[PDB]
């Protein structure tokens, strides 16, 4: 349906790609374009889906090499600078080779692709269309889940400075 | 090629000795590549003579030396030597004397390298130099290979010698007979 | 035909929408009396060297070379701390530079584009949207680092410090 249905639906928004309710009031998508904004939220979802993971795994496990924070989010501060600089340039290799070398809103789409495919299914999971179709509605909307639940988890890491699962094992409201 | 994600820049032919499709930084675009042929072959011929040297000054040496150079491996001999010349001392000149000879054969080569580049009959690097004329009467073209990859292993190898050198006081023997 | 950079006045002649960062914008008009591609050349040339400056400003607040490591983190202090040998190396590295640009203006002045020194090591620009998109990015890099320069400079020389330590100090304003 309209997710806002006192708002007209953005003229844009054609039903085409999944996750779509029709939800753009502020205006975009009449000013940038969609395959960007598409391969962008498809981008900060799967980040954030490791995210969540990170988070929760690294309140438990720790590798021997390193350090533990307080907090997952204190682990990113005892991790020596040389391996945060390893991941950057690692991460950076793939966003380069990933993207054919074209990472800019100008060429990323002048080669034809569709918004978010990297031609990423070792499993083949992907190999039935409407599978395929489900999982792309279930990938949207579970990143997007995981980018509020990754703002949640590190802003609540950061204030009360006891994980997440401590934090709820022992949970103090705000004095 | 070389690098499939970045090939060689079409400024390099592809007829060249050596020509392995490496050039993934572009840096034949940046210079004349008669120039960095001829400079290769240059730098291949110097670090080829400082890589059988240090391991030569290694396995044996010429008499007398002890003296004036003690125990000092290859960094060390040439600023012992160059402190030994900086007295007045006569049998302290192997420094100077090979820096003499070899901007001599620069200085009266010079005109060759200039020759290459505004159209001249000599290819980078051949000084005709084939005294016994085993390359020559024999057909030639796997030598300049050889040549080519003993080179860039020299200098490699020169590279690895001298920095193993300024950390730890082991020449090329010492430090590959143990592991510190 | 009006100017899409200032719509209340008219379009000025002389610069056209094949120059990279057009916008329409030259209030007074310095292309109707000097070549507009000239004025490209230099606009570019100034670009560039202000994109190091720029950077060079920041980057000792950072990590220093060894030898320099002694030298003020305070940009203007340290231009004097350089010995003349390093700034007359400095100086005939940038003249053999130079050279080249010497030879592309005040010789074939007419032949290519503006600021195109034969410098395209890696390749790029070679794809079409890529190389309109780097025409254009470089142009609005130049003329960001020389606004940030222009401040960073000023800033130096009212705080006696470089641009990171006066942000972080807080020393925003004429103590
Ligand atoms: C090509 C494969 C390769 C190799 C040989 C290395 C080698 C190394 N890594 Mg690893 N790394 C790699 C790929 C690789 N990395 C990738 C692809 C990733 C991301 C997925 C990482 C993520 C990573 C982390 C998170 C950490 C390392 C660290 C280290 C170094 C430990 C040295 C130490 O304790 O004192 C050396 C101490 C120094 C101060 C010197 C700085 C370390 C030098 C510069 C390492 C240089 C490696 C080189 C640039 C390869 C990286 C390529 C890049 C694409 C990642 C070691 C040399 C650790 C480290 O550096 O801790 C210090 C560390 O915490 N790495
Ligand atoms: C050298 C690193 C590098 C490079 C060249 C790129 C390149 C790109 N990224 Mg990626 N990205 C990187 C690292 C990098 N990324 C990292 C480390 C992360 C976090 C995991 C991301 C997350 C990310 C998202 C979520 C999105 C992009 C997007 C983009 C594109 C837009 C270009 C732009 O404006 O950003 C160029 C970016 C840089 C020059 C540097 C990026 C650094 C960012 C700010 C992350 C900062 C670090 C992070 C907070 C902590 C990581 C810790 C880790 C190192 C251990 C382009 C393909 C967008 C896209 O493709 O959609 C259209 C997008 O939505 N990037
Ligand atoms: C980059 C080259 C280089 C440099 C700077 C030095 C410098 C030095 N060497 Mg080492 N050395 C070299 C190459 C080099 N050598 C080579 C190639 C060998 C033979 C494998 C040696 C063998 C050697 C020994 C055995 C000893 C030295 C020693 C010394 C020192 C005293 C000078 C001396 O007697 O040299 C001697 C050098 C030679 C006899 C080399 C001659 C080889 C020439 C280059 C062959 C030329 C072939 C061809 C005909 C020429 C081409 C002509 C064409 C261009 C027209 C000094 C530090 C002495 C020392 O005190 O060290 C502890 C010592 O005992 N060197
Ligand atoms: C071609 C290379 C070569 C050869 C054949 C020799 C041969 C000799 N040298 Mg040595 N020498 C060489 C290069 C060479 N030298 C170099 C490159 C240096 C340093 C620049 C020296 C420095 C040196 C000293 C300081 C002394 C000798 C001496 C001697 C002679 C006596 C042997 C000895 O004391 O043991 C011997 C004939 C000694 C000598 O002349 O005694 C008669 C002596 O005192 N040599
Ligand atoms: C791997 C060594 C190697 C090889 C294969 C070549 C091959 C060639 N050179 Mg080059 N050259 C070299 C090293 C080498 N050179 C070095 C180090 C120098 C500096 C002195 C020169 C200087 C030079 C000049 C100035 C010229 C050539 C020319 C030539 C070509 C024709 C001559 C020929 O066939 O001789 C073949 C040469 C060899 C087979 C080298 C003999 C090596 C012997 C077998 C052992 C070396 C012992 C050494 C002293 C170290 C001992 C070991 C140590 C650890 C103790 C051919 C491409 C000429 C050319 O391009 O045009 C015709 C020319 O003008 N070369
Ligand atoms: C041809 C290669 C080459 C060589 C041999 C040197 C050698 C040197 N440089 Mg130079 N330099 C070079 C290229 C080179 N540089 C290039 C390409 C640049 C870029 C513009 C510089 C920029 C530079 C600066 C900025 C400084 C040196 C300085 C020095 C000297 C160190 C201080 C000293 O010895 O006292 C040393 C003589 C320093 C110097 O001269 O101190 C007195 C210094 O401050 N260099
Ligand atoms: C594509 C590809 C495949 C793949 C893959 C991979 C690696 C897939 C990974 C998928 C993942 C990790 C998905 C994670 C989603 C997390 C979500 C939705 C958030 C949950 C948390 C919430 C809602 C919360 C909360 C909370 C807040 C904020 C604060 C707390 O105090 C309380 C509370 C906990 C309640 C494979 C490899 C299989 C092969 C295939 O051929 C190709
Ligand atoms: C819609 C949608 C879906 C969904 C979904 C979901 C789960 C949406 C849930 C969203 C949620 C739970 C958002 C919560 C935001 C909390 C905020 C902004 C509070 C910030 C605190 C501040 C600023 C502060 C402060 C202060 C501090 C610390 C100091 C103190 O003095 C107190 C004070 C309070 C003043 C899915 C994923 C299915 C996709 C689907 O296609 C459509
Ligand atoms: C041209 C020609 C003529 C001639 C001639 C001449 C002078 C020919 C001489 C040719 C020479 C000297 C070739 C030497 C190459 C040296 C190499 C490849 C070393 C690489 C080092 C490595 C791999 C290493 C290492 C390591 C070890 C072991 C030790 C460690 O501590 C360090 C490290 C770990 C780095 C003649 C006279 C024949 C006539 C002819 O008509 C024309
Ligand atoms: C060409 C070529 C290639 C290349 C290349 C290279 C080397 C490219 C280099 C690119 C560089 C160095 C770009 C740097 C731009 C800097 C900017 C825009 C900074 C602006 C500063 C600002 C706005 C500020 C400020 C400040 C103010 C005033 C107040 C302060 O208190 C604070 C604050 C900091 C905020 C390669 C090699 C890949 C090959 C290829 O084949 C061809
Ligand atoms: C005696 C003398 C002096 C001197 C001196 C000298 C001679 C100093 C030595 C300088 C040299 C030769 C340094 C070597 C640098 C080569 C490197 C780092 C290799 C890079 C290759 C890489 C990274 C990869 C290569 C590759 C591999 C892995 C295989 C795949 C392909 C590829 C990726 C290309 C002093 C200064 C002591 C003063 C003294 O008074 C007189
Ligand atoms: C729209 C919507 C529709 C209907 C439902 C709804 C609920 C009514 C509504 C939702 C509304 C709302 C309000 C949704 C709320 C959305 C919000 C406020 C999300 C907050 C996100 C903040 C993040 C991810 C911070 C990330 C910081 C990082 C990674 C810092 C990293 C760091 C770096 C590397 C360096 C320092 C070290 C650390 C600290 C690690």
């Amino acid at each position: 349906d309209n997710a806002m249905p006192f708002l007209e639906r953005p003229p844009k928004l054609d039903g085409s790609l999944a996750g779509d309710v029709g939800f753009d009031p502020v205006g975009f998508s009449n000013y940038f374009d969609l395959r960007w904004l598409r391969e962008s939220e498809l981008k900060h979802g799967r980040v954030c889906m490791l995210g969540v993971t990170g988070l929760l795994v690294q309140e438990a496990v720790c590798l021997p090499q390193f350090s533990n924070g307080k907090t997952p989010v204190d682990d990113f501060f005892v991790v020596p600078a040389a391996g945060l600089w390893q991941v950057f340039f690692a991460i950076g290799a793939v966003e380069f080779f990933s993207h054919g070398f074209k990472l800019t809103p100008g060429d990323m789409f002048s080669e034809g692709r569709e918004a978010g495919d990297f031609g990423f299914d070792p499993l083949g999971c992907g190999k039935n269309p409407d599978a395929l179709a489900r999982r792309r509605l279930v990938e949207v909307k579970n990143g997007r889940l995981a980018m509020i639940a990754f703002g949640g988890l590190l802003h609540q890491q950061l204030l009360t400075g006891q994980g997440t699962f401590e934090q709820l094992a022992n949970f103090k409201a705000i004095a | 090629r070389a690098v499939p994600f970045a090939p060689a820049p079409d400024c390099l032919p592809e007829n060249i000795p050596g020509y392995m499709g490496f050039d993934p930084l572009g840096l034949s675009t940046l210079c004349n590549v008669e120039w960095l042929r001829e400079a290769e072959i240059k730098h291949c011929r110097v670090a080829m003579l400082a890589a059988a040297g240090s391991i030569a000054q290694d396995l044996y040496q010429f008499p007398g030396v002890e003296k004036i150079v003690g125990s000092a491996k290859m960094t060390g001999v040439h600023d012992k030597i160059l402190a030994a010349a900086s007295t007045g001392d006569y049998k302290a000149q192997a420094m100077s004397q090979i820096l003499f000879w070899t901007s001599f054969l620069e200085i009266v080569t010079l005109p060759a390298v200039f020759e290459t580049m505004n159209g001249g009959p000599r290819k980078p690097g051949v000084f005709f130099f084939d005294p016994l004329g085993l390359g020559k009467g024999d057909k030639m073209g796997e030598m300049e290979l050889k040549e080519i990859k003993n080179g860039r292993l020299a200098m490699i190898g020169v590279g690895g010698m001298v920095h193993h050198y300024l950390l730890t006081g082991k020449g090329p023997i010492q430090f590959l007979s143990g592991i510190p | 035909e009006m100017s899409e950079a200032i719509p209340f006045m008219p379009k000025p002649a002389n610069i056209d929408s094949s120059m990279p960062g057009y916008a329409g914008f030259d209030p007074l008009g310095f292309t109707d009396y000097y070549s507009a591609k000239w004025m490209q050349e230099a606009e570019i040339k100034h670009g560039r060297v202000c994109m190091l400056a720029a950077l060079g400003m920041v980057f000792p607040e950072f990590a220093k070379f060894p030898q320099f490591a002694s030298f003020s983190t305070n940009p203007l202090e340290a231009f004097y701390q350089v010995s003349p040998a390093g700034w007359g190396q400095i100086f005939l590295f940038i003249g053999v530079l130079e050279t080249f640009s010497y030879e592309k203006s005040f010789y074939n002045f007419e032949g290519g584009a503006p600021g195109a020194l034969g410098f395209d090591p890696l390749r790029m620009s070679s794809n079409p949207a890529s190389a309109k998109q780097y025409a254009a990015a470089e142009v609005r890099n130049g003329r960001l680092a020389m606004i940030g320069f222009s401040g960073m400079l000023h800033h130096a020389i009212v705080s006696k410090q470089g641009p990171i330590t006066q942000i972080v100090e807080q020393n925003f304003y004429p103590k």
